[PDB]
């Protein structure tokens, strides 16, 4: 399969592009985040929707919405990307780092990610569980335009190379490819055609 | 709108073409009854529209066709009571000025008609430009802008990556009708200064003259971007294009004028609101007299004397000089306004401001006496 | 409706009424009118309620603390202000403009303010004060200032630019709010 390995993970370029889509689709359509430490009849549901233009980020100090987002421009309709320039996820979060009355407990480490812009106010997140805050660091930097660190999106890249390296090789069924490519017959160098073209 | 649609009706008794005769509900329908239920319906929208000059406007004709076709006696009374109250409304409520802006949407990538247009948005009442421009930045992509405030950005009058430029407009003062004779109350002036607005302007200070330091004056020339709207603010639309741009200058003598008017306008400003209201704080009178008493920054006392009153500008000019015996009447007006001032002061005065009073009537009666003898100005 | 005053506070060598009249002139950035007028005032909302604000300008000079000393009693807020990259103001708001303020009046909302943010990190004017010996206030010696008297919020905004200044006054308008 080392031929057939070579031309499967050679023509990669579409597989992570469109699970980065798929995490930016994620982002756009958003849900209802949490807040920090919503304990004092605070929201642990509010929305941040990523634009339809892709350029303002939804959120806002929205309330307990079940459902999910709200549509509207949120307490915090602007989020834009030109002065985003990172999220601390982790321990590396302010939030993750406050000793106060706003010490994020043990249970939110994964859930710890705050979006760094104006390099002074983060957007101190909590997240409802793993995947989804592997999802929303994924299609933030699929924002900042860089890899996608699910593990589940791993995943889906790989299944999804196997997948489409397996549904394209039923042809050479009975055939195989030399791991040197069969060599390319020499072209009558005129480049003359007897009958016409097409 | 609703009225729009009214407009095409007539108050004829009769159900005159089914066109008309809407999908909502339908029976006979007489065109009168026409304009009654959508004369109902707009006089409604006013009320909640606030709107109750239009409300009695309409009103008026409407107890007249009553009385004129129908008798709708009890129709009659009850819509006068309306009318009774819209008036009391006018007289008591008060209605706060909607900020203004001439929106030039630069950019290639703006839609035919979103593309390099000034379009002249009226926003809420307190509208702050920033947010104005941030909520553009919502609406539209490439949420970036020309610094070119005063002038167009011609790169983005046919590239791509849209642009935006804004800032808060000047509202044009209405035409209240037969009421410049008429020392009518305010209530008409407060509901004119932001409504009915199809006029507009921006401010555009700048530096023709020799800039030195403490004079800002023989160089300050405000080119006033003068704006025509083509439909009246309020109107069907909130933003509208600028039917037509204008650009403006103004001289060191006009700007002295400009400078000293909204100086003089402010004082009889304070003074006015003060003066038929009674339930109004003093410290705005301290902030008038205390920065009036010392041409505290720059003396622009001395600044205008040496700016425009003095001999410089005689030589600066000869002929046109006429313009700096209007500052001395500008600021000989000024000071019996600012003498409003002080009556108001002095009838609200308290013993904090009592040493400011004291400064006032001392430093004043001296800006008196000073422009009687050294600004030559010939008093009233 | 409501109306605040507030005595601001601070050096006139740093020429913070330039960024007063400015807010007032709610000027495009560089595109005010300063003016001959004293303790600029105006009336904008940040929520709920427009407030006819007061911002009282007591300028730098000191021999006006004859009667400062009435513009603090009786008054709602208090600007003090200082420029992050004139440490001359820093040190003179910390001995005369945050002392005289703060003990004239030690109870009252007080907003420390650090003008010419934009000239705190400018190479040129910090390479000047380094060889001006000129120490550029950062933000944790603003930090530290007003932990120190705790003053309601410490900030740094722009003048020139009316960056943060926008903000900064509406936090100055929700103080009371």
């Amino acid at each position: 399969s080392r031929p057939i390995l070579e031309l499967k993970e050679k023509i990669q370029p579409e597989i992570l592009e469109l699970i980065k889509q798929q995490r930016l689709n994620r982002l756009v359509e958003g849900t209802c985040f949490r807040k920090l430490n919503a304990r004092r009849r605070q929201d642990k549901f509010w929305y941040c929707r990523l634009s339809p233009n892709h350029k303002v980020l939804h959120y806002g100090d929205l309330e307990e919405s079940p459902q999910g987002e709200v549509p509207h421009d949120s307490l915090q309709d602007k989020l834009p990307v030109a002065d985003i320039k990172a999220v601390v996820t982790g321990k590396d979060c302010p939030h993750m780092k406050e000793k106060g009355a706003l010490k994020q407990n043990k249970e939110v480490l994964e859930l710890a990610f705050s979006i760094l812009y104006d390099s002074n106010c983060q957007l101190n997140f909590i997240a409802p569980d793993k995947h989804e805050y592997c999802i929303w660091t994924d299609g933030l930097n699929a924002l900042l335009g860089k890899d996608m660190m699910s593990d589940l999106t791993r995943n889906d890249l790989d299944t999804l190379l196997s997948m489409e390296i397996k549904l394209r090789l039923l042809d050479l069924e009975n055939i195989q490819i030399p791991d040197a490519p069969p060599p390319i017959p020499k072209e009558p160098s005129n480049y003359d055609f007897v009958y016409d073209c097409n | 709108t609703l009225l729009l649609h009214a407009e095409l009706l007539q108050w004829s008794d009769k159900p005159c073409v089914p066109h008309l005769l809407q999908r909502d509900s339908y029976y006979v329908y007489t065109q009168q009854e026409l304009k009654e239920k959508l004369y109902q319906e707009i006089i409604s929208y006013f009320d909640k529209g606030k709107m109750w000059e239009k409300a009695i406007k309409l009103s008026k004709e409407l107890a007249e066709t009553y009385e004129s076709k129908v008798f709708d006696y009890e129709g009659l009374g009850n819509l006068l009571k309306k009318r009774a109250s819209f008036y009391e409304n006018i007289i008591k409520a008060m209605r706060p000025q909607p900020e203004y802006f001439a929106v030039g949407y630069y950019g290639q990538g703006f839609p035919s008609f979103l593309r390099n247009k000034i379009f002249i948005y009226r926003g809420k009442e307190y509208e702050r430009r920033e947010d104005f421009s941030l909520r553009l930045l919502t609406q539209f992509p490439n949420a970036e802008k020309m610094t070119s405030t005063t002038p167009p950005g011609e790169d983005i009058k046919s590239s791509p990556k849209q642009y935006m430029q804004c800032f808060t407009v000047k509202p044009v003062m209405s035409l209240p009708p037969s009421y410049k004779d008429k020392p009518v109350p305010e209530q008409i002036l407060n509901y004119y200064r932001a409504n009915e607005v199809q006029q507009f302007r921006y401010s555009r200070p700048f530096r023709k003259g020799e800039k030195d330091p403490d004079n800002e004056f023989a160089t300050m020339w405000i080119e006033r971007t003068t704006y025509t709207t083509a439909y009246t603010f309020p109107g069907i639309l909130k933003w509208f294009e600028v039917k037509q741009i204008s650009t403006e200058e103004i001289s060191p003598l006009e700007n002295a004028i400009e400078t000293m008017e909204l100086t003089n306008e402010r004082i009889s400003n304070c003074v006015q609101q003060h003066a038929w209201d009674r339930s109004l704080s003093v410290h705005p009178l301290s902030m008038l007299l205390s920065g009036i008493v010392d041409p505290a920054v720059m003396g622009g006392f001395s600044n205008y004397e040496k700016a425009f009153f003095t001999e410089k500008y005689l030589q600066e000019h000869p002929e046109d000089q006429e313009k700096v015996e209007l500052l001395k009447r500008l600021i000989a007006l000024q000071m019996p306004l600012l003498t409003e001032g002080i009556r108001i002061h002095g009838e609200k005065l308290t013993e904090q401001l009592k040493p400011l009073h004291e400064r006032l009537s001392s430093c004043f009666r001296e800006l008196k006496e000073k422009v009687e003898k050294h600004y030559g100005v010939i008093t009233l | 409706m409501q109306a605040i005053k507030c005595v601001v506070v601070g050096d006139g060598a740093v020429a913070k009424t330039c960024l007063l009249i400015s807010y007032t002139t709610n000027a495009f950035p560089g595109e005010y009118i300063p003016t001959v007028f004293d303790n600029y005032s105006a009336n904008v909302m940040v929520d709920g309620k427009p407030v006819n604000l007061g911002l009282w300008d007591t300028a730098g000079q000191e021999d006006y603390d004859r009667l400062r000393p009435l513009s603090y009693p009786q008054t709602d807020v208090f600007l003090i202000c200082f420029s992050l990259v004139s440490p001359a103001s820093f040190e003179n708001v910390r001995a005369k403009w945050y002392p005289e303020v703060r003990h004239h009046c030690p109870n009252t909302p007080i907003i420390l303010v650090g003008t010419k943010l934009d000239l705190r990190d400018d190479k040129d004017t910090i390479e000047k004060l380094k060889e001006k010996k000129l120490t550029p206030i950062t933000y944790p010696q603003g930090l530290a200032m007003a932990k120190e008297i705790g003053a309601v919020k410490y900030l740094e905004c722009s003048a020139l630019t009316q960056r943060g200044l926008k903000t900064v006054f509406d936090e100055a308008i929700r103080a009371v709010l």
